[PDB]
């Protein structure tokens, strides 16, 4: 009877409320038609407080709070949007991934296909900052379900067969990637000290 | 079908990559010149540049990928022109949006390199800061940044 | 008996049985054992606790 | 860097730098200057630029005087850890008009104790007074200097500001306070609600 | 069918009811209802206000 | 014996105030479905933790929408510093004017 | 250029949206701009495959899955459901509940707001289905787990101070005669495999 | 001294209610004047950065 909205824009845009982001890597029909209609989506989501992102160097489409232009807030407050602070192992992480993730877009530039990183490649940069639990089977179960839990925000992809993980583009806009240097730099100094 | 070829794109990304190589040639003449000057007291400036490869190239090149396989499948080679015809659409639609950075960062040499100021340490020859623009600075310090790139 | 008198006069109780091993009896804890043994009681229907 | 000081003190959203810019922009944050961030970076993972990563504290303060009376404005920022993200730094915004009171002394009693030793202080202390956010402090400021909310607005962009592109957008913005009857008509509009609802 | 699409455009006066046949009698006493009591007091509020 | 008595008219209370409810229900529509639904659920085996863990085909209302992952919601780990003080608030009296000529 | 959704009416629908139903008992400001204006917050809600259910006579506002334009699949196929489907168990405790309340809002009327029940009338109720495990504290706990499992659905609120729980009014259109036909239709042929 | 045009557009809103108080209708005249008319304050503050 009435009109409706595309089922492909409705598609994409349940997607990209789901998970939070689409990307031409592993998305491409969804992510075209959302670029094709990019006042519609715009459309459909600012009565939420909330607005696309797009990066078309990286292929990505992430969602943001869309609120007002600073207000006499400082900082934002979203009822959808709850926020988190990741423990202290998830945030060594996230910032060892993200200076492998920028070093890489040093040398092959900005948007490269980024390179397939082994497992056994991070174990020995955590233990610099959490030394040795007790064992291997500890350690690497560890690294596994530190990944999988970022896999749930998007930055990382699941353990292939081989076990590589490869770096998501979501990783280049965190809110204050200043944050994780601070802190890695911090802590390696600490244990660069205290030996 | 059997009388057709590829060639035709790659060659005109093969122009492009050559014209991007003439244009760091050429920045690396400037940064000679500025090697003799002094922008602090013991720094020189140095113009930096890293590569861009925009979603639009890479999808170019996997459709390109995709292609060299269609070719082996044997269907009347109806998969292999279906994959030629992926293929041209992305250039024909980057043609007639030439005015959209996305082809730009495709088929103009301009965009396939992004820019940045760094300032060298004349004795050790390390970084000390990378500034792709002039934000933050004094004013004075702003100014020496503009008229030394400009 | 309230359950938490008769998890302590239980695990006492049990703690004198530890040297039979004709029924198994192990010696990590007295008082977890004490507990799990109060639950299999309950269940099996021995006794019932209100 | 000077200047900035006071006009943190003095304005509400102060523009930093704005005078280099010409007017039309500001390009610094007081987290920048807590830290002592010195430039850009060296682009990579270097962290010489910045002066003070770790826990640190940060104090300012401006004295004014007419006929021997002294007013002392002040303000006290802290981190706790290497955050350097706004929700992560702490605020303490001082007004005073006892001479007894100055930065060192306040310096002093953070660091024998946090906020609860400043809070007591300032019940112990009298002509002192704190305000753990930035609104309630500017309040006292308007309330002290007999002046609408713009006037230090005003101040802070005619530090720099050499243009004055157009007369009529720095009056609407600057200068005549805000006397905009949006509440009132937010009020009248809701007048007709008990009518919508019965169409309804 | 048309009980059904009653049921959509309901609001909640409805909920014990479904859409078979055994539940004409209430679809039918809430037009009644509506026609007689309810929408000439409602009309005359809002004519009123 | 108090013991006995206060189960016994614990119990009878809790049963009178059941058979007050379906009186007041028996007819009403959906209450004459809930009872020929209990009724079928006495067949069950309430004991297989798997016969009581199927999944009835009841409809979905009150669907809450939350939790969008919107990336700028992270925010990492403050880790705290406890080591020492800056004490120091000398005057820096090297400030002495030596400027260039 | 830009046409903004009134500020009352996007805390309003985001409030929605969040808590998945709304009061007039608990949230009449909200509650009030919703049905005051429910035309546009059901065109908000087209997008996502939502849709607003009304319910005057009980104060209450509830977001449902649309089918139209893409019939059939199944409701908790939907993305944005980011419950579970219902549990066999939980709906027997749902159809006790709802025995209670056609009992208390026959007898209160439809108006009053306390349809409360007390821990102690629901425990010899499912000892009957359940079994009997012979431990108060057991079974408690069991009633207490499904009661909470239930107020993840917004079908109830926790205990209060005195052992007392409020059926919230959404479990009358949860299960309502065309929701109650199908269960007995899909409850007949499960016994019958049974046989 | 600056007239804009909303204001000159509000000013005739207000005029077209006035005169529509009168046409016999069930309110489906009158009603929809004073609500064209609560529209445009409406829209004044929800975008008051225009
Ligand atoms: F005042 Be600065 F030198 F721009």
């Amino acid at each position: 009877s009435e009109t409706r909205t595309l089922q492909k824009i409705r598609e994409a845009t349940q997607e990209l409320l789901k998970y939070g982001l689409l990307e031409e890597a592993s998305k491409p029909n969804l992510y075209r038609i959302v670029l094709s209609h990019p006042e519609e989506v715009t459309r459909i989501l600012e009565p939420l407080d909330l607005d696309i992102g797009i990066d078309e160097i990286r292929g990505l489409l992430y969602v943001k709070v869309r609120l007002d232009e600073t207000p006499a807030q400082d900082e934002w407050a979203h009822p959808l949007v709850r926020r988190q602070r990741l423990n202290l192992e998830q945030s060594l992480l996230v910032a060892i991934l993200r200076q492998h993730f920028v070093a890489w877009e040093q040398e092959s530039g900005t948007g490269a296909s980024q390179a397939q990183i082994a497992i056994d490649d991070l174990l020995p940069q955590l233990q610099i900052y959490l030394g040795d639990p007790g064992s291997e089977s500890k350690e690497r179960t560890r690294l596994l379900t530190l990944l999988d839990q970022l896999k749930g925000h998007g930055l990382v992809t699941s353990p292939d067969a081989h076990e590589r993980i490869v770096i998501r583009p979501i990783i280049a806009h965190l809110a204050d990637p200043i944050n994780l240097q601070a802190l890695l730099a911090w802590l390696r100094e600490q244990i660069a000290q205290q030996t | 079908l059997n009388r057709s070829s590829d060639d035709g794109v790659t060659q005109l990304l093969s122009h492009i990559e050559h014209e991007v190589l003439v244009i760091e040639e050429r920045l690396n003449e400037l940064n000679e010149t500025m090697f003799r000057v002094d922008f602090q007291p013991d720094r020189y400036l140095r113009l930096d540049t890293k590569k861009v490869v925009h979603e639009s190239l890479r999808t170019l090149e996997k459709a390109q990928r995709q292609l060299n396989a269609a070719r082996f499948v044997d269907d009347n080679g109806e998969s292999h022109y279906k994959a030629l015809q992926v293929l041209v659409a992305q250039l024909r639609d980057a043609c007639e949006r030439n005015r959209t950075l996305g082809a730009k960062a495709l088929l103009d040499p301009r965009f396939r390199l992004e820019f940045a100021v760094s300032v060298m340490d004349r004795q050790s020859g390390n970084v000390i800061e990378s500034r792709t623009g002039s934000q933050g600075g004094s004013g004075g310090e702003k100014e020496i940044i503009a008229s030394y790139v400009l | 008996i309230p359950l938490e008198e008769a998890i302590q006069s239980l695990s006492s109780i049990l703690i004198e049985h530890v040297s039979q091993e004709q029924y198994d009896i192990n010696q990590d804890n007295p008082f977890l054992q004490a507990s799990r043994e109060l639950r299999e009681w309950i269940k099996r229907r021995l006794i019932v606790e209100r | 860097t000077l200047v900035d000081a006071l006009m943190t003190l003095l304005c509400a959203n102060p523009r930093y730098n704005l005078a280099s810019t010409g007017g039309h922009e500001s390009d610094r944050d007081l987290i920048s200057y807590v830290r002592g961030v010195s430039g850009p970076g060296d682009g990579g993972e270097g962290q010489s630029h910045i002066a003070r990563p770790g826990k640190t504290v940060t104090g300012i303060a401006a004295t004014l005087e007419r006929e021997g009376k002294q007013v002392r404005l002040g303000a006290l920022l802290w981190f706790d850890s290497t955050s350097s993200s706004v929700t992560d730094m702490k605020r303490l915004w001082l007004f005073s008009d006892n001479p007894g009171q100055t930065l060192e002394h306040w310096l002093n009693v953070y660091h024998e104790g946090g906020t609860r030793l400043l809070r007591q202080m300032e019940k112990e202390a009298i002509g002192l007074w704190t305000y753990p956010n930035k609104k309630q402090y500017l309040a006292r400021l308007r309330d002290f200097f007999e002046v609408g909310e713009n006037a230090f607005t005003l101040l802070n962009r005619a530090a720099g500001l050499k243009q004055l592109n157009s007369i009529d957008e720095i009056f609407r913005e600057l200068v005549l306070d805000d006397h905009s009857a949006f509440d009132r008509a937010a009020e009248v509009a809701n007048s007709f609600d008990g009518l919508t609802e019965i169409h309804q | 069918k048309r009980m059904s699409e009653a049921k959509r455009v309901d609001t909640g006066a409805l909920v014990e009811a479904g859409a078979d046949l055994d539940d004409i009698p209430v679809y039918l006493q809430r037009l009644q209802e509506l026609t007689e009591e309810a929408l000439p007091e409602k009309l005359n509020r809002f004519l009123d206000y | 014996s108090q013991t006995v008595l206060q189960a016994r008219a614990r119990s009878e209370r809790d049963v009178r105030g059941f058979m007050k409810t379906g009186l007041a229900a028996e007819h009403h529509r959906v209450g004459h479905l809930l009872n020929e639904f209990l009724n079928l659920a006495l067949k069950l085996d309430w004991q297989r933790q798997m016969i009581r863990k199927q999944e009835v085909p009841l409809p979905a209302v009150g669907v809450a929408v939350t939790g969008i992952p919107a990336i700028e919601r992270l925010r990492f780990k403050e880790v705290d510093d406890e080591a020492e003080q800056t004490l120091d608030l000398s005057n820096h009296a090297a400030d002495l004017t030596q400027i260039g000529d």
